[PDB]
RNA sequence: GAGACCGAUAGCGCACAAGUAGAGUGAUCGAAAGAUGAAAAGCACUUUGAAAAGAGGGUUAAAUAGCACGUGAAAUUGUUGAAAGGGAAGCGCUUGUGACCAGACUUGCGCCCGGCGGAUCAUCCGGUGUUCUCACCGGUGCACUCCGCCGGGCUCAGGCCAG
RNA sequence: UGAGCCCGGGUCGAACGGCCUCUAGUGCAGAUCUUGGUGGUAGUAGCAAAU
RNA sequence: AAACUUUCAACAACGGAUCUCUUGGUUCUGGCAUCGAUGAAGAACGCAGCGAAAUGCGAUAAGUAAUGUGAAUUGCAGAAUUCCGU
């Protein structure tokens, strides 16, 4: 029944798919090679299905999905763990896919090499942030925000600073902290202030 | 959705499931097509039991007036139906491939 | 980017505030507009000449032709009238204004009005509508310029 | 859910008799739970309070205060208990509005009544414990 | 309020669709088609025992 | 080399927008178009000196269609489930995280989505970099 | 009307607003006659003016400050604690390179990596005397470096101070304060704080430039040792000696946590008719200054700063002992208004 | 007791003083009008001054939340700033000047050396789950193989615009 | 192309959206349209009832 | 050049639109049968410490008796009013 579970999950609804406006929509279906909800790739109406996928240990596994196991949603799919050589681990999905779909064999490989590079990519940002040292902190939340605004409006109204700086001036010009003959004041001014 | 026998398992799964959120509980006498269906979507996940299956056998040759349908077609599989020996064999040559080259 | 000019120090400003004041709001702009950007002084003898009789508040925006006078040659205007309330209710907020002003301890001197600004109160709910102003008054002592040391060279 | 008929769901109904319910409902709906050595000796989760109850704070800015319930303003839903106040702008204390939800029995000021009411509930429970285990 | 409210549908129209949507349960991946998570079960319909 | 894949130069027929007519005049007529329906009006009969009317004709390429200038086609994304779902097609996607998105789901997205190279319209919306 | 809310007694909003029109006009015309009646008797009697002035005065939250009752984390008042003692250790022994002369000071000002900023800093780095501003990058796809990396190429270099102005909005954001030491002294505390309103002296009306001359520093009211920490801080960024023939003033205000900085430049002039003289606080009307006031032309950058992390080496990445981190500011220690960090 | 109802110009005329206020001789006609805040904690006190008014100062997470109070559009108005104006304005195509704002490819893979560590490496040992032949762990090692990390070395590829 | 959609900045404080369907009290410039608010006339006419 | 007029930006006025909320309204359904000469529906006048409005009450007048619950009223004044208690 795989052209009517078709027709009712590309006509009616699938709770996988992500339509956009951009004209793609996308399968958000974990199993899915492609990230694009069409006939050829789509987990639930291709029976015989294969689809490549990380684990988080940093291992690669090759999964597949076959008809006469199509009930038991616990052992639909097969894991086969994939050499970290690029080369042989092609190799062997080219074995372990023989006689598949060459679409299927397609996306395999484009979703393996994809992995791989994304990877390396991973691997290179990390050692890249580390010897930078940078990381990216969240902004200061509104209301966080809204409070220094009002407190350092009421802050600076109570501390009128212009009269704070001549206060300060004026009583170092007394206590004589700019010395004999001081090149701030004038000599004048200076006897009144003697 | 768990289906049951009222006259072989009971009532009590009835209230055991009806506290517990999310999960219903439906007769297979009553079997009601608003929750097989919900929103119009196929594909109701349902517990069943043995005795709910002996007895949708029974009720589904006991409705009077009504016939398990007979479908238009008999091999779903339209892969089967074109990719098959018979037809591969009586096609004639392609004119074409799925991609043509431009002319001009 | 662009920084807009920051505003002046509080501490050498002061601000008054009359709101819901049951005076025309054409007549108090005018008003302002007259005495706005002057001397405090200058402003207060105005207003009070104006009482008087002898000065003349010139109109432009908001201006119905009532007198054609001498008084309007200081101003280039030929239209020229005498709002007494208006007068009176400015003269009040500049004294509120610089007892406030005196009360932060700025020099009484020198105040000069920078900002004056008239808005459209709620109309008074009696077909005769009256017109409330707001007016909000900001004031600074004269800006300073003082001397440089000469650069020395090293 | 609710099966019996003459209880409502309606939110609508539910507020206004919240919002207009008479004292004695209001004091029903201003019980307040006990603390642990409370609930360990009389074997009751939670009774009504009254004006002599010792009490501690477990929700709010005033966590973990201690002190004798004031008063029962049942009009605002609310209790004020002993040295948790407020100074208004003059200076004068008002006792901070705390809710008997927010706060947790520590000592019970018994009476006849009470005990009445602590033994009658805890009968219950013995009862009715006692029913589903044989 | 004499607005049409109820509809009448055929018996032999609901029948019908029951049976389809019965079918339908049957199937797995409709199940994921109509977003529930199965995944850990080992059968589709899971008949259980009328005993446990 | 980071970059959308090799496109169609994009060509853009019309960039200034349809507005609608006598908007200009009266406040109440937002510039929204909206089509005539006088039998003599001078921007229906499309005389010269008029206002232009939309048409499929202004309607542009299907190879350039929905594409942004860096040549990346907008992906409003959510989370890292959204990002994990532009993974295998960022050479012609760009997220564009939602507006709702709180700060350090946002973090979270540009992290995986700098891991994963898939550019980032808003990276910079509540957030700010720390040493 | 002062301890029950109309809102909640009366339930129509017209009536409501009647009582509250009624009420307020009553009780202005209440007080006013109150206050002329009090005006009239202390008019006639000078003495218990006196005593109101004495007995009542304006609310303070400066005076209804909470203290806790030295470990940079108690914020203590160090006067305090001196006089107590008559009647800090802990600081130097943390910080033994702040804490004995100071090399003269030499600045190395950069930004935050491909930032736009420049114009802002080269300000920054006008303020600050003897300080060098240079770009990070010098264009877009260059190589990257790290502020560990900057200031050991600095320290190298025989600078003793890096200032990083971080970005935000294309507007200065943040200032990460790195000290470079002396000799074999391993790179030290960075103070990072919050440029908040920057604002130019070309926008700032009533300016100047600074001149070349070396400016007098200002450090107004740091009490507890976080704040002896920042000001000393700030004082071996600025030189010890200043040119006192260039009468320039730097000054950094601190109240409530919100460090102000302002610079203006001297004029001691004789108090004209119309002034006053400068009255003192708690001790009006100082003695000896009876006739001179201080003119003040801004000449400097308006902006205000605030700490929120002091680390132990150059950034986090860079603190790396168990003591990593010594102070980061917090919301929740900002919760009461009456709490001080500074 | 409920709703695939309406949500303060809607829903009964009335969510609130509603058949109230008010009009008419009379039978009768008949409105407008909800929201501070979690809690009044509803602005103490000083200082202007005749007021439904301000300046300080205080409460609150916030008072440009102050009983004119959840948010606060447009019409209309004022101040500041820029530009323009010889008997209409406004609009279209196309530059130019000024002002403000934004920020281009997100900028890397590959090979070759020396070291280091991990592993479908070992016909290595042990355990577990399983689609019973595939996985995942615990334990040894580095002879071979494969990965990385470091320090060298070489190459290539790239976005746009001009000639 | 378009009706419209997404994001950036500010404000703001309690709920909201994308898709498949189902439903309707579903899209405004006119109606000397209804209600409410606000302008020029105009600080003009005139001090007239009301206020 | 100013004034005046026009466009735009920031800010401030007016105004109550948008989002949110609802002790409300509308419709449907289920259970029961109950006004009055033993004075009905309705109108008026009074009763509180401060009562304007609303509600309650009727010279025993924001009400009395009896029963039940079990420690309040509450905007302010107040009790020597009442707490193992008719
Ligand atoms: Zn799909």
């Amino acid at each position: 029944s795989d052209e009517i579970v078709w027709q009712i999950i590309n006509q009616q609804f699938c709770a996988f798919k992500l339509k956009t406006t951009k004209g793609q929509n996308f399968c958000r279906n974990e199993y899915s090679v492609s990230g694009l909800c069409n006939r050829q790739s789509c987990p639930l109406a291709n029976s015989r299905y294969a689809t490549v996928r990380q684990s988080p240990k940093g291992t690669i596994y090759l999964y597949i999905k076959t008809i006469e196991r199509s009930h038991m949603p616990s052992k639909w799919w097969e894991k086969i763990k994939l050499s970290q050589n690029y080369q042989k681990a092609l190799e062997q999905i080219d074995q372990r896919l023989q006689f598949f779909p060459k679409f299927l064999i397609h996306k395999c490989k484009q979703r393996l090499t994809r992995l791989v590079q994304v990877a390396i990519r991973m691997r290179r940002i990390a050692a890249e942030e580390a010897r930078l040292g940078e990381k990216l902190v969240p902004k200061m939340a509104p209301k966080i925000k809204k409070r220094e605004e009002a407190r350092e409006r009421k802050a600076l109204a109570a501390a009128k600073l212009e009269r704070t700086i001549e206060r300060e001036l004026l009583d170092r010009l007394r206590q004589g902290a700019y010395g004999d003959q001081p090149l701030n004041c004038n000599p004048q001014i200076w006897k009144k202030v003697l | 959705l768990i289906v049951y026998s009222p006259e072989h398992d009971g009532k009590e799964l009835v209230k055991g499931f009806r506290n517990i959120p999310g999960v219903e509980t439906c007769p297979v006498d009553a079997l009601n097509l608003l929750q097989l269906a919900p929103g119009g979507h196929l594909g109701r996940f349902i517990v069943w039991t043995s005795a709910a299956i002996k007895q949708l056998d029974a009720v589904y040759e006991s409705k009077k007036g009504f016939f398990l349908p007979a479908n238009i077609v008999s091999q779903a599989d339209l892969s089967r139906l074109i990719n098959s020996t018979e037809i591969q064999s009586v096609l004639r040559a392609p004119k074409g491939e799925a991609r043509t080259k431009r002319a001009c | 980017v662009r920084y807009a000019a920051t505003e002046i120090a509080p501490t050498k400003s002061a601000r008054a505030r009359g709101s819901y004041l049951r005076v025309s709001f054409k007549n108090t702009r005018e008003t302002a507009q007259a005495i706005n950007g002057w001397k405090l002084q200058r402003a207060l003898t105005f207003l009070q000449n104006v009482i008087d009789k002898k000065e003349a508040v010139p109109m432009r925006r908001y201006a119905g032709s009532t007198g054609r006078t001498a008084q309007g040659k200081q101003w280039g205007v030929s239209r020229a009238r005498w709002p007494v309330k208006s007068a009176q209710f400015l003269i009040g907020l500049l004294k509120n204004a610089e007892a406030n002003a005196d009360a932060k301890g700025l020099d009484t001197g020198n105040l000069i009005i920078k900002h004056i600004q008239v808005n459209q109160a709620p109309k008074q709910r009696r077909p005769y509508m009256s017109n409330p102003c707001h007016i909000e008054l900001i004031l600074t002592e004269a800006e300073e310029t003082v001397q440089k040391s000469e650069a020395v060279v090293r | 859910m609710k099966v019996r008929p003459t209880v409502s769901s309606s939110r609508r109904k539910a507020r206004k008799a919240h919002f207009s319910a008479p004292s004695s409902v209001r004091r029903v709906i201003m019980s307040a739970p006990l603390s642990k050595e409370l609930r360990e000796k009389y074997n009751v989760r939670s009774i009504p309070i009254r004006k002599g109850d010792e009490v501690q704070i477990v929700r709010g800015a005033h966590k973990d205060k201690e002190g004798k319930v004031t008063s029962v303003y049942r009009l605002k839903y609310v209790i004020h208990v002993e040295r948790v106040t407020r100074e208004k702008a003059t200076g004068q204390t008002v006792p901070i509005g705390i809710h008997p939800s927010n706060v947790v029995i520590t000592k019970l000021h018994l009476d006849k009544d009470r005990e009445n009411i602590l033994a009658r509930i805890k009968a219950g429970r013995e009862q009715v414990a006692k029913a589903k285990g044989k | 309020i004499w607005r049409k409210w109820h509809v009448k549908i055929n018996q032999g129209q609901k029948r019908f669709a029951t049976a389809s949507a019965l079918a339908a349960s049957a199937v797995a991946p409709l199940l994921m088609a109509r977003g529930h998570q199965v995944s850990t079960v080992p059968e589709v319909p899971l008949v259980v025992d009328s005993a446990a | 080399m980071v970059a959308a894949k090799k496109h169609v130069p994009i060509v853009k027929k019309r960039t200034k927008r349809f507005m609608r007519h006598q908007s200009d005049r009266f406040k109440c007529l937002d510039s929204a178009w909206r089509k005539p329906k006088g039998i003599d009006n001078r921007v229906r009969r499309r005389f010269k000196g008029n206002l232009a009317m939309p048409s499929i004709g202004y309607g542009s390429n299907k190879k350039t269609k929905h594409m942004m200038p860096s040549g990346h086609k907008a992906f409003l994304v959510h989370n890292v489930k959204d990002v994990e779902l532009l993974l295998m097609h960022n050479r012609t996607y760009a997220a564009e995280i939602a507006h709702n998105v709180s700060s350090r789901k946002r973090i979270d997205i540009i992290t995986r989505a700098k891991q994963l190279g898939v550019k980032v319209t808003n990276a910079k919306a509540k957030v700010t970099t720390e040493v | 009307l002062s301890r029950v809310s109309l809102a909640r007694t009366i339930g129509n909003k017209l009536k409501r607003q009647q009582l509250y029109i009624q009420a307020k006009k009553a009780n202005s015309r209440a007080k006013h006659e109150e206050r002329h009646r009090r005006r009239k008797e202390e008019a006639k009697n000078p003495e218990l003016k006196q005593k109101r002035l004495e007995k009542n005065q304006p609310a303070s939250i400066d005076k209804k400050r909470i203290w806790d009752d030295d470990s940079l984390g108690a914020v203590v008042d160090v006067a305090e604690l001196k006089r107590r003692r008559l009647e800090p250790d802990s600081l130097t022994s943390q910080f033994p390179n702040l804490f004995e002369p100071p090399p003269v000071p030499k600045i190395l000002v950069t930004t935050g990596i491909n930032g736009t900023i420049h114009k802002e800093a080269e300000e920054i780095a006008s303020i600050f005397p003897n300080a060098t501003y240079i770009r990070r990058t010098a264009h877009r796809y260059a190589y990257k470096y790290s502020v560990r990396e900057i200031a050991k190429f600095a320290k190298n270099r025989g600078y003793t101070a890096l200032l990083v102005v971080q970005e935000d909005q294309k507007r200065p954001s943040r200032l990460v304060v790195v000290h470079l030491n002396g000799e074999g002294v391993p790179p030290g505390p960075t103070l990072t704080y919050t440029i908040r309103n920057y604002a130019p002296g070309k926008a700032i009306p009533g300016h100047g430039r600074a001149t070349n001359h070396y400016p007098e520093l200002l450090l107004n009211n740091f009490k507890t040792p976080l704040g002896l920490l920042a000001a000393k801080s700030m004082h071996i960024l600025f030189p010890s000696k200043p040119e006192l023939a260039g009468r320039q003033v730097v000054t950094l205000h601190n109240q409530r946590d919100y460090i102000f900085f302002r610079r203006h430049r001297y004029v001691f002039r004789e108090a004209r008719p119309t002034e006053k003289n400068v009255v003192g606080a708690d001790g009006k009307e100082m003695e000896g200054v009876k006739g001179i006031r201080a003119g003040l032309q801004e000449i400097g950058p308006r902006m205000t700063l605030k700490l929120r992390r002091v680390d132990k080496g150059v950034g986090r990445a860079g603190s790396e002992g168990p003591d990593a981190v010594k102070w980061e500011w917090k919301a929740k220690m900002e919760k009461k208004r009456t709490r001080f960090n500074l």
